């Protein structure tokens, strides 16, 4: 995981 | 640019100078963009006035703390500026000193007066197998610039110097992952998220209570068993390195963008390190290791919250299966992550992951991760064919 993500 | 067809309106003043395919062109060939360099420039590029390059020795507790402080305050944040990554100093050593690392590839930018550290870019050696070619490359990671120094040309200076550092060692290709959209991704991967502790994620606004749902049902929907169900599952140790290597090597041959690891590299990336990398293997009744799973730990700092500070997360690494289904393997990984105190379990849709994602209550996330190849023209692939995981 290199970039940030959140649940949509 | 975060979505791909918003990049189409842009123009790239720096990425139109670099040997990368154009965002519009289709690629039908497999080869380099430019010839390997006969002579390599000997002088480092000119940093703006009052700044000088350095080479951080991470064997120094003081210098590593500088690197942690630089990244902890200035690294990647979410789109709404709520969370910032919190790489451990012990994590950085794990990902910046694999077999073959070089000190001049830990490039730092300092201020002459303060001697403060305001920038960083990294490079580690990696043998990458892309389609039918096996190339000695480097992985570029931890591209960071101080917040006060942003938007003033310093990022393209970091890329040209680190390229010059690696060109001096005979390597002319590279691989790297980023969230922004640049020319030109060989693959795009979506993040998915599985909530182990849904109470904390809702309080910190990581996720929202779904349509027509109470917290009690959501607390009871994402609950997990106490102990793993797979027989003979145990942590990895020294005696498991050769077979774990052998399992991963054959398993990867089906994908098109994978690494090629020696037995020393397999031991480095997979041998259990507490709070950095967790590996578990499956040993059957005949004493044979037939499967293994792995996840690494990367928390992020929760911002502007008076009571909640950190967000502990586990990231799916490599999971090879031969006699145990991938569904049971990943289910026990969630349980193993639940036992260790994780709040969430993130995983990409690369490889065969799309088979277990929906069934194991993973939620589809907002962010995209792009894979890039420097100085290698090759046709872009689908996410189901990517077999490369970076930190
Ligand atoms: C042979 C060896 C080859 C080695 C080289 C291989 C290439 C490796 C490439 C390195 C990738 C490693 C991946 C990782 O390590 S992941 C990188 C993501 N990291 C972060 O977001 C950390 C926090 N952000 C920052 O520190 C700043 O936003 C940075 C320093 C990233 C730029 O903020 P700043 O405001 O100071 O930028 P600028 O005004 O000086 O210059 C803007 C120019 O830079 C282009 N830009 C912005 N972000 C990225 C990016 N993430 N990859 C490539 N390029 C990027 C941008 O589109 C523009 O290009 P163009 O508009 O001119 O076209």
């Amino acid at each position: 995981g290199n970039c940030f993500s959140k649940p949509r | 640019a975060k979505t791909m067809e918003e990049a189409s309106k842009r123009s790239y003043q720096f990425w139109d100078t670099q040997p990368v395919p154009k965002l519009g062109e289709v690629v039908n060939t497999h080869g380099p963009v430019e010839p390997d360099k006969d002579n390599i420039r000997q002088e480092p590029y000119t940093l703006p006035q009052g700044f000088t390059w350095d080479a951080l020795d991470l064997g120094d507790r003081g210098v590593l703390k500088e690197l942690y402080t630089l990244l902890n305050e200035n690294y990647v944040e979410d789109d709404d500026n709520m969370f910032r990554f919190d790489y451990s100093p012990e994590f950085l050593l794990w990902a910046l000193r694999p077999p073959g690392w070089l000190p001049q590839w830990h490039c730092g930018v300092r201020v002459v007066s303060s001697r403060k550290l305001v920038g960083f870019i990294s490079a580690i050696p990696a043998n990458i197998h892309i389609y039918d070619t096996e190339k000695k490359m480097v992985e570029i990671n931890f591209l960071c610039v101080h917040k006060k120094l942003r938007s003033k040309r310093v990022a393209p200076v970091l890329i040209r110097e680190i390229t010059r550092r690696v060109h001096l060692e005979g390597i002319f290709q590279a691989v790297y992952t980023a969230g922004v959209v640049l020319p030109k991704p060989v693959g795009t991967c979506r993040y998915w998220h599985r909530s182990l502790n849904p109470r904390k994620l809702i309080e910190v606004k990581f996720s929202h209570l779904s349509r027509n749902m109470t917290m009690q049902r959501t607390m009871k929907l994402y609950r997990l068993p106490e102990t793993p169900k797979t027989a003979g599952l145990r942590p990895m140790e020294t005696k498991d390195i050769p077979v774990v290597h052998q399992l991963l090597t054959r398993y990867l041959k089906q994908f098109h963008l994978t690494p090629v690891m020696s037995q020393e590299e397999v031991e480095h990336w997979f041998y259990p390190q507490e709070n950095i990398i967790d590996t578990f293997v499956v040993e059957n009744a005949n004493g044979e290791v037939t499967d293994f799973l792995s996840f690494y730990t990367l928390p992020s700092t929760i911002m502007n919250h008076p009571t909640h500070k950190s967000l502990k997360a586990a990231y799916s690494f490599y999971n090879v299966h031969t006699q145990t289904p991938l569904l049971d393997l990943m289910s026990d990984a969630l349980v193993l992550a639940k036992m260790k105190g994780f709040d969430v379990f993130n995983a990409l849709d690369l490889m065969e992951n799309k088979t277990f994602l929906e069934k194991l209550k993973f939620g589809i996330g907002d962010g995209n991760l792009q894979y890039y190849l420097y100085n290698w023209k090759c046709p872009s692939m689908g996410a189901e064919k990517v077999g490369l995981v970076l930190q």
